[PDB]
């Protein structure tokens, strides 16, 4: 059947029409063989370290914790090239592709920072790439779409459905079944049908590793805590996936809370989700009480994926990981300080770990911790959005 | 009840093959899917496969993709559609009712309790789109412990483990995505597969001629039908009347 468990505990699996599982099986078999390939293990390395800007800094915060006896350290993936961590995977899975034969790259994207991500690794190893994006993405990220565009990517409207993320999830699919002789899907998350949840891991994992090393180089030991936001799941698997064994490490994932929990708007599916079976997996998902799927909400676009990866699902289950929630509100503060303070601009994304952060180092300042917060990309990109919503205030 | 056994049986005494629609509950309301429904029977339709609409239906294309943004215009929810099935049944005592669902609203309240729901109103096969055989153990089963045929697509690419999975789990009928045409419906009955229905592209009568010759036992128009909805949703009489002469033709194809 397969070579590696598609499950963890009762949640991933291959939910996919009968037709897609041979490309699945595909992938699955290429990927197993490139990870046991070091002429594979070096040209990644090589990409990352001379193409991207790996490794990353990891920053001690001075002044954002005074007063305090939290240390406060920020993994700097903003600095990547493209600005956040999906440019990690989407160079692997771009070099599986051609390692596998083939010469189309198919990508979908809501917020567009994965079809930034799929195209410039499209121009770069020489793949012809075809982005799907929902037509009120579209409309709303008009400065990404010119970027794709700009980069060689032909980009395509869906009108399908609420047309947003997840209707672009389904026509990606629905053009993989068949065209995958010669196209890559370039799925943008740790979810969906396996071999995806281990392979985005696998191909983030860096993250995690670095922090170690840095940490241990820095403070001679190991954080208290790792903090990362939660939309599908990836910057936070690749953060966490090299501490799940150092036991005395907390995973801490944080997911949007939105306008609050009770009010209905959010996009906390993981904790306050229902397991169903959509997007070729079973996982915590946003649904209606009939089984219809639902959209997530958050201030940032990048956390609209309305489910979670099923690795932290199973993480959450067994109490390996704790999952946490954070308004709109509580990024926007945590936005704020991280420029006044320490002169950087977070995305809204990674504001609502670095906010859940600061919850901790002030509701308990005198308790001494080591946290690290992974800060998933540059706020560049939110700084119109945190302009509006200042003047709609005062 | 075997109905499509029986189907089959009386089929195949009077060299017919089978021609079966596929329509969206509730699509473009609900009472006029209901006389959608009895008018297709009427004009000779010798089974019926039926779509819930889903948000997410992940497995189509754009005109079923439309036909469920119809049916939730409509206020169609998956409780309306149980309640329409059992109306049907209740008109149509013998004709074979099979189901295209997605994996979600099979999971949604329980997969026993989904498929104990349909052997209360009636219904005789589940396709689940999203669920692959190496999936289906635990929606096949609870099918056959509530008398349910499990439905299983056999698609294009289909090698030779996939086609010994799909004959010894399915039940009812085989559906068959288009390897030659001729040698996939003999490996098919090689194995002891549940008879094979052609579900790709069936738009004409000559395609419905060519698969009863190709050896399958009839075929499904997985689209054709709701198009002919599309087409003509300002004028319900004349779109009755266009399906009854589409569906007739149809028919009358099957007769080799
Ligand atoms: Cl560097
Ligand atoms: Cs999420």
């Amino acid at each position: 059947t397969t070579l590696l468990n598609p499950y963890f505990g009762e949640f991933g699996g291959m939910y996919v029409p009968q037709i897609l599982m041979p490309a699945l099986n595909q992938l699955e078999e290429a990927f197993v063989s490139a990870q046991k390939d070091p002429e594979f293990q070096a040209q990644f390395a090589d990409l990352l370290k001379n193409y991207a800007g790996r490794p990353t800094a990891l920053t001690k915060c001075q002044n954002i914790t005074a007063g305090t006896r939290t240390t406060l350290y920020l993994k700097r993936e903003d600095l990547l090239h493209g600005g956040a961590h999906k440019t990690n995977q989407v160079l692997g899975q771009a070099l599986l592709a051609k390692r596998m034969g083939k010469s189309e790259i198919i990508a979908e994207t809501g917020a567009g920072q994965h079809g930034v991500a799929s195209a410039l690794a499209s121009a770069l190893l020489g793949l012809k790439c075809r982005i799907y994006m929902g037509a009120k993405d579209v409309e709303r990220q008009s400065p990404n779409v010119f970027r794709m565009r700009l980069m060689g990517a032909e980009v395509i409207p869906v009108h399908s459905g609420s047309a947003t993320l997840k209707d672009a999830c389904n026509e990606a699919l629905r053009d993989w079944s068949g065209s995958y002789e010669t196209a890559h899907y370039m799925l943008g998350t740790a979810a969906g049908p396996h071999p995806y949840p281990t392979i985005v891991r696998e191909f983030q994992r860096m993250i995690g590793e670095e922090t170690k090393a840095q940490i241990l180089d820095k403070e001679g030991r190991l954080p208290d805590a790792v903090i990362a936001c939660v939309g599908g799941g990836s910057n936070a698997i690749g953060m966490f996936a090299d501490f799940i064994n150092d036991t005395s490490v907390g995973l801490i994932g944080v997911e949007p809370g939105g306008h609050g929990i009770e009010t209905g708007e959010h996009g906390a599916p993981l904790k306050h989700g229902r397991v169903g079976i959509y997007f070729g997996m079973k996982a915590p998902m946003m649904q209606t009480a009939d089984g219809q799927i639902e959209e997530s909400y958050s201030i940032s676009a990048g956390l609209d994926f309305p489910s979670v990866g099923p690795q932290h699902a199973y993480l959450n289950s067994i109490g390996r990981a704790d999952y946490v929630s954070i308004t709109d509100d509580e990024a926007l503060e945590a936005f704020k300080t991280l420029c006044r303070h320490e002169g950087i601009i977070p995305a809204l994304e990674s504001s609502h770990a670095l906010a859940h952060a600061l919850k901790m180092m002030r509701e308990q300042p005198e308790k001494e911790q080591l946290l690290v917060v992974n800060l998933s990309g540059r706020g560049d990109k939110d700084i119109f959005t945190v302009h509006d919503i200042l003047k709609a205030r005062g | 009840m075997e109905r499509y056994e029986n189907l089959f049986a009386q089929l195949n005494d009077r060299r017919e093959g089978a021609f079966v629609p596929f329509v969206t509950l509730g699509d473009p309301g609900i009472e006029q899917s209901l006389k959608i429904i009895d008018t297709l029977i009427d004009a000779g339709a010798d089974a019926l496969e039926l779509g819930v609409p889903f948000s997410d239906p992940l497995a189509d294309g754009p005109t079923i993709q439309n036909a469920n943004l119809r049916a939730f215009a409509a206020g169609v929810t998956p409780a309306q559609c149980f309640e329409m099935l059992a109306l049907i049944r209740e008109k149509h005592p013998t004709i074979p009712i099979g189901l295209l669902m997605y994996a979600n609203l099979v999971f949604n309240n329980g997969i026993d309790a989904f498929y104990a729901r349909c052997e209360q109103v009636g219904v005789d096969s589940v396709l689940v789109a999203d669920v692959p055989v190496e999936e289906s153990a635990p929606f096949r089963q609870a099918a056959l412990r509530h008398n349910i045929a499990p439905i299983f697509i056999c698609p294009p690419n289909a090698d030779d483990d996939l086609l010994r999975q799909v004959a010894s789990y399915g039940r009812g009928y085989t559906y068959l995505l288009s390897l030659p045409l001729h040698h996939l419906i003999e490996k098919l009955k090689e194995y002891h597969a549940a008879p094979a229905l052609q579900g790709f592209g069936i738009s004409s009568p000559e395609q419905v001629s060519a698969a009863v010759r190709a050896g399958a036992a009839g075929a499904i128009s997985g689209s054709a039908i709701v198009k002919i909805i599309e087409k003509n949703l300002a004028s319900p009489k004349q779109m009755l009347a266009e399906l009854r002469s589409f569906v007739s033709a149809m028919k009358a194809a099957s007769r080799a």
